């Protein structure tokens, strides 16, 4: 939330101090999320490796 | 090298010559001059390029 560039903004107001927040699911289960995403959220590569002498 | 016998008439029996004693000169080998470096492979392939020079 950017007052000079309001072009990036991506949420729709400031958080101020005091803002109530919570956390996703029960205290300490263990489970198996699943996972939407596109395409290019995230990438993957590999280094080429050269032979020792 | 050979010294001399200073003598009025010149015989020498009661008296010693030039013995012959060798010496030598010896060289040796020295010990190894040495340059010695070792790197990583991951270094190879993500840092060293030019390393011919």
């Amino acid at each position: 939330y950017d007052t000079t560039n309001p072009q990036y903004n991506s949420v729709s107001r400031q958080v101020e101090a005091g803002d109530a927040v919570s956390v996703v699911g029960t205290a300490s289960q263990t489970m198996k999320p699943n996972l939407f995403y596109n395409k290019f959220f995230c990438g993957l590569g590999s280094i080429p490796l050269p032979k020792l002498h | 090298q050979f010294s001399s016998l200073r003598t009025p008439t010149g015989d020498i029996s009661g008296q010693n010559k030039n013995n012959l004693i060798s010496g030598k000169a010896t060289g040796r080998v020295g010990n190894y001059i040495t340059v010695a470096v070792e790197y990583q492979q991951l270094e190879e392939a993500i840092k060293l390029n030019q390393l011919e020079e």
